[PDB]
RNA sequence: AGGACCGAACCGACUAAUGUUGAAAAAUUAGCGGAUGACUUGUGGCUGGGGGUGAAAGGCCAAUCAAACCGGGAGAUAGCU
RNA sequence: GCUCGCCGGAAGACCAAGGGUUCCUGUCCAACGUUAAUCGGGGCAGGGUGAGUCGACCCCUAAGGCGAGGCCGAAAGGCGUAGUCGAUGGGAAACAGGUUAAUAUUCCUGUACUUGGUGUUACUGCGAAGGGGGGACGGAGAAGGCUAUGUUGGCCGGGCGACGGUUGUCCCGGUUUAAGCGUGUAGGCUGGUUUUCCAGGCAAAUCCGGAAAAUCAAGGCUGAGGCGUGAUGACGAGGCACUACGGUGCUGAAGCAACAAAUGCCCUGCUUCCAGGAAAAGCCUCUAAGCAUCAGGUAACAUCAAAUCGUACCCCAAACCGACACAGGUGGUCAGGUAGAGAAUACCAAGGCGCUUGAGAGAACUCGGGUGAAGGAACUAGGCAAAAUGGUGCCGUAACUUCGGGAGAAGGCACGCUGAUAUGUAGGUGAGGUCCCUCGCGGAUGGAGCUGAAAUCAGUCGAAGAUACCAGCUGGCUGCAACUGUUUAUUAAAAACACAGCACUGUGCAAACACGAAAGUGGACGUAUACGGUGUGACGCCUGCCCGGUGCCGGAAGGUUAAU
């Protein structure tokens, strides 16, 4: 049966990519939180 | 060499009303 | 393409595979490892000047590095660019 | 002509079509076309602000000359074309200098007729004149409210207004709603009735026809749950609540007009 | 001509059996309904939580919904176990 | 390696998305594989994707996003103009053959094509952020002309049959060739050519659109396909020699015609219908300002340049989404033979596989099946289930009806094979030949040769001729909903929801209303023959009385009454 995750790189980058996150301050606050936590992968972009 | 565990659980049965 | 300084860093190493050996015998084409950022043009100029040989055409491809493991640690080989440089008929290296 | 189809299949039994052989069967005049993207009844916030809108066949908009300011230039009707954006039919007119435009087709208009606009035009169907120069009691349509703004009143098929009186710079008009209204005498109007008067005789006949018009199904509030609509539901079919609207405003009689800026022009409201 | 007929692809999911620590966190087999249309589908897009969307079942909104998810107030409070 | 079995509108082949080295070779068997494993999509080490013409990218825009200034908003921010992004759409160009363990429209051979830059030469009105044309568009249906492709015959090569016959009307295989270039065919569309005038196309315009007049019986545009060329080539059954079972090298016959035939092409056509069916740029053309010696334009040569990025492999699956090497899910392209209406179905071709434990035994019981004496729903909440019906042609077909239906109503008859009518029928296709041509891919005759139903009569076997697979059970009364449709993804598909229709009511357009602190947007680029809300729910006959209560509408004299 069709599961929930149907991958698509273009949709994936346009939704959660670095430039989509940084477009707004709230997304920029996500980067600030992940930088503070020390995440190896900041965003979903490859 | 990297085993793990997972459990979600589901709920269903019959009636107990008499 | 015209600067002698740029050209001297374009060629990295020759390729010594079985395919390269066949290229020497059959179609007079040399397989080289070049800088990842290099363009077909400049490569033609560098080989023509540093080897005194006439080049017909140069086709390039990008080899993706392999993912390996050193013990229990993940790792990746570097990407590199492979150039197939076809020499004009008669000339040999 | 109004023709009823024989009931050779359910969904065709009650369809009644209005067929006018005089309408042009070819393609529209290309230079007058522009995109008209659908909205789905959704505003710039993306929310539905008017329900029961969505889908339907794609339609292109025809630029209709609602101003009629080519004064003194006679025009001849080349053909009548169907317009999906309105119930009335439109007329492609050709002026004597070569200009083409789309106009509303009045009742008696036909190919080869001659129309004229301006203060010195004759009072004849299809002619546009300032309404100060039209005899009282005449029947007109596509009536402008403000000088140069364009016609806005009585534009749908078969509609018209009556000039019942003239007094100084104002006239009193009886609109299709029956209200008597004052409009500036310098406003223009087109003589005659709007064509396609048989439009009320058509029967679409089936749900698919309304879907072709971009009309989505309407669900009665009494069929909903209390969380969704004030009429809510209840076991079986229960009502017991003075009629309302999806947002609590009382329907079935409560008046909602509150302008205070245009009432000065209403000498008698409709009844 | 047809929200026409029959019936594959395709969409749907009415009956029964099997499955119920499954082949499977809703399936398979034999049947069944629609099948030029209010059809179906690909790729993008828009609507965000007392809000959305809903041919309306309190349905759906990432195996979740009479108020999603994540973090915080927070060691809420718990005359109860 | 030889058999056997399964799929073959897939369980084959090629892709997109997604994955990311799983691809190929060597080597190894700890772990991984639901068993062993010498094997593997496992471990290790090397190798492997080559693009002016394939995509991405680039130019162009859709929905939509962002958005200088701007408008709005406690702040954050929201909306939005000019703009700038954004394909799932529009824009220049490559084909065949060969070759690697793994790549190939990317590599070699052969033969092509496109767009720019530069130079030379000749002839020369050019030129926009402007204007026009074009690009440019729906659904359904009907044929006709074609090709892919198949069949048969001919031709070429091989064969004379592990047991009856097989020099024969016999058996097997092959009979292949592209883009490009030339011709412009079937056919579709449109009257054409000059001169003249003109408040229009934001100015101008020689263009477009107009008015008149003249003259021509034609001209132009589009477009399949075929044919020729490409091609004295390539490919080609097979052959002999060598050799590491590979292979390598050389040679290499015929390479035609008829018929049938698409869901593919002419066709973005034609016809018809209402629900009335993108944009922009490239491209063509027209002139402004600014140059008119110049620049620039056109044409012919020569010449440069066409970068960068993807390119292995899987892709209905063991490589993607499902924790699994999970009986699930996943868009596009390709469409062989016999039977058949068919992409159903059965058996097969090319090709790919036998589903990662098996071996015995042949108990109960369970699952999936097969058959059944006599009876035939007595079973059972309930004919659930199972069984039965099932095709084509023809005959025949009721109440009722909105005259369409009901209806495939029910019910019945005939179906194989052989011969004859007729050594293949009617039909379809149509060569040669013979006339005619202002002459060609021509027209008219002509009928050879191929292809081919269907019927009747006679005979003939079977217990059964729609013999398998495939493939309606039917009828009567009645409740409910008119109908098609929608719904509780995952215990409810209904009488529930929707529905056309009907009525009431609001709404005069800075509309009502709705989303928004607001700007604004939707309603609608609509205007009462319109839109919103409510209830009812085709159609037919109809919808009685009550305004006291509660709402709503109208009135405004009086009583009462806030801030002030
Ligand atoms: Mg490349
Ligand atoms: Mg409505
Ligand atoms: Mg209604
Ligand atoms: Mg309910
Ligand atoms: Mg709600
Ligand atoms: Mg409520
Ligand atoms: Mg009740
Ligand atoms: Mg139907
Ligand atoms: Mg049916
Ligand atoms: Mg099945
Ligand atoms: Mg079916
Ligand atoms: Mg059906
Ligand atoms: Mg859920
Ligand atoms: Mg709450
Ligand atoms: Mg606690
Ligand atoms: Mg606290
Ligand atoms: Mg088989
Ligand atoms: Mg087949
Ligand atoms: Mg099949
Ligand atoms: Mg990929
Ligand atoms: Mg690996
Ligand atoms: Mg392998
Ligand atoms: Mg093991
Ligand atoms: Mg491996
Ligand atoms: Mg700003
Ligand atoms: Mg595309
Ligand atoms: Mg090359
Ligand atoms: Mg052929
Ligand atoms: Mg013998
Ligand atoms: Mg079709
Ligand atoms: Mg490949
Ligand atoms: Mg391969
Ligand atoms: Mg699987
Ligand atoms: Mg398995
Ligand atoms: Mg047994
Ligand atoms: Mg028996
Ligand atoms: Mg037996
Ligand atoms: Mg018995
Ligand atoms: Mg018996
Ligand atoms: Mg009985
Ligand atoms: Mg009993
Ligand atoms: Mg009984
Ligand atoms: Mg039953
Ligand atoms: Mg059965
Ligand atoms: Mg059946
Ligand atoms: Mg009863
Ligand atoms: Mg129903
Ligand atoms: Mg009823
Ligand atoms: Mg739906
Ligand atoms: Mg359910
Ligand atoms: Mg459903
Ligand atoms: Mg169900
Ligand atoms: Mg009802
Ligand atoms: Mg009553």
């Amino acid at each position: 049966m069709k599961r929930t995750f149907q991958p698509s790189v273009l949709k994936r980058n346009r939704s959660h990519g670095f430039r989509a996150r940084m477009a707004t301050k709230n997304g920029r606050q996500v980067l600030a939180r992940r930088r503070a936590k020390g995440r190896a992968r900041l965003t979903v972009s490859k | 060499x990297x085993x793990x565990x997972x459990x979600x659980x589901x709920x269903x049965x019959t009636a107990s009303f008499v | 393409m015209i600067r002698e300084e740029r050209l001297l860093k374009v060629l990295r190493a020759p390729h010594v595979s079985e395919k390269a050996s066949t290229a020497m015998e059959k179609s007079n084409t040399i397989v080289l490892k070049v800088a990842k950022d290099a363009t077909k043009a400049e490569i033609k100029a560098a080989v023509q000047k540093l080897f005194e040989v006439e080049v017909e055409v140069v086709n390039t491809l990008v080899v993706k590095g392999k993912v390996k493991r050193h013990g229990q640690r993940i790792g990746r080989r570097s990407d590199w660019k492979k150039a197939y440089v076809t020499l004009k008929e008669g000339q040999n290296l | 002509a109004v023709v009823k189809c024989k009931p050779t299949s359910p969904g065709r039994r009650h369809v009644v079509k209005v067929v006018n052989p005089e309408l042009h069967k070819g393609k529209p005049f290309a230079p007058l076309l522009e995109k008209n993207s659908k909205s789905g009844g959704r505003n710039n916030n993306g929310r539905i602000t008017t329900r029961h809108i969505g889908g339907g066949h794609k339609q292109a908009y025809r630029i209709v000359d609602f101003k009629r300011n080519k004064d003194g230039i006679p025009a001849v009707v080349e053909r009548l074309e169907y317009d999906p954006n309105r119930s009335a039919n439109i007329a492609l007119v050709l002026y004597k200098d070569g200009e083409r435009r789309y106009i509303l087709a009045p009742k008696g208009l036909k190919a080869g007729d001659q129309i004229q606009s301006g203060v010195d035009a004759a009072i004849k169907p299809g002619n546009t004149l300032p309404m100060r120069n039209i005899p009282v009691g005449s029947t007109v349509h596509n009536v402008e409210m403000k000088p140069g703004k364009g016609g806005q009143l009585a534009r749908s098929a078969g509609t018209y207004v009556q000039i019942v009186a003239r007094d100084g710079a104002y006239v009193t008009l009886r609109l299709r709603s029956g209200e008597m209204r004052k409009v500036e005498a310098d406003c223009r109007a087109t003589l005659g009735e709007v064509g396609n008067a048989e439009h009320m005789l058509r029967v679409l006949g089936k749900a698919g026809a309304a879907r072709w018009r971009g009309v989505r199904p309407t669900v009665r509030g009494t069929a909903m749950n209390p969380v969704d609509h004030p009429h809510g539901g209840g076991e079986g079919r229960n009502f017991g609540k003075h009629p309302v609207t999806p947002w609590g405003v009382q329907t079935k009689g409560k008046k909602t007009r509150s302008n205070k800026r245009t009432d000065k022009f209403i000498v008698r409201r409709r009844s």
